[PDB]
């Protein structure tokens, strides 16, 4: 089980941060992602983050505006949103335990998702 | 940070192993200015150098950030290289295109 | 930037010359860490060569800004070495004590 | 001739923007500095920056906070103040050509100074 919290919904040139919370189960060893849906689309890759937090991958749409970061405390992701644009309205998932490359909407565990909508 | 490098370039030659008793995937990374340069990127400890080592390919394109470390070796009895651990450290792959 | 670089150290030996036809002032940026590193710090351009040669000394406490560059050597016919130059880079002072 | 402005009045935590517009005869080919003086105190030394730009000096209780930058077209030296306590109340003073070393009060010119008070 993955909560999703942090949605809202914000002006363009806006932040927000987004936060996942992870059963023990999910969480422990394992690699987070985010991912989106705009409308009208296919779900998409956002960001993702080893077991370690380490190893971290962009989009490349996103890189440099979003950064991830993970709680092995907490077991929380975290995924803090600069620089808001309207192309970044979407439904946002948290996601664990990839199948495969971490880029890929492969996961054994998904969130129910959270809405973004930058006016 | 008294010494922090940050390079955004193309990643060469991902390979693992063991420097001293460490465990470390070692890569190159290729920067790029418009001037060429080849760095030596070593990611340490048991669970990172796996992930890197698993999950970094050939031709990504990768942000470092890490330390520069200089290993004299030349002497017994590469020089230059990037020391990646987190939490000082990361490898981001950024992904694109199609 | 793909190739950025930030050091804060102690400067030491500082001297100047010409590497091909580039004037450079050259020194040695020692930072630490608790773990020392000897970095080659190399200042390019006549004039910014001739400030840094003129008004760094021997134990200031230093910031440089610069890239990293690999030159091969070891084969004709200081392998790494920080690159300085503005705008790209910049060294600065830090002043105290008394 | 020197002439700073940007000077002001701003509570703990602000920022400002010093500049000093310069002569071609003070400016030119010359290292320019900020110094300031507090209530009580000898003026003392802030920043001073090379001709090139390249080579900058900062006094330790500034480094970090402060950034010293130049523009060899406007002939102008600026301050940009971050994060001002109480402490940095002075006047600030542009100055060039130094006649030694950056970091000492000896320089051939002199602006007349501007008032910096944080509350």
């Amino acid at each position: 089980q993955l909560q999703e919290s942090g949605g809202g919904l914000v002006q363009a040139g806006g932040s927000l941060t987004l936060s996942c919370a992870a059963s023990g189960r999910t969480f422990s060893n394992n690699a987070m992602g985010w991912f989106r849906q705009a409308p009208g689309k296919e779900r998409e890759f956002v960001a993702a983050i080893s077991w370690t937090g380490g190893l971290l991958f962009y989009a490349d749409s996103v890189n440099g505006r979003f950064t991830i970061s993970r709680d092995n405390a907490k077991r929380t992701v975290t995924l803090q949103m600069n620089s808001l644009k309207p192309e970044d309205t979407a439904v946002y998932y948290c996601a664990a335990r990839p199948q495969g490359d971490y880029v890929t909407a492969h996961y054994d565990y998904w969130g129910q998702g959270t809405q973004v909508t930058v006016s | 940070s008294v010494n922090s490098v940050t390079l955004v370039g193309v990643v060469h030659d991902i390979q693992s192993g063991f420097v001293y008793e460490d465990a470390v995937t070692q890569f190159t990374l290729t920067t790029t200015s418009i001037e060429k340069d080849h760095h030596t990127i070593r990611c340490f400890g048991e669970l990172f150098s796996a992930e890197v080592k698993q999950k970094v390919k050939e031709g990504n394109v990768v942000c470092v950030n890490g330390r520069l470390r200089l290993s004299p070796q030349l002497e017994p009895s590469y020089f230059p290289y990037i020391q990646v651990q987190p939490p000082h450290g990361q490898v981001a792959v950024i992904h694109g295109d199609r």
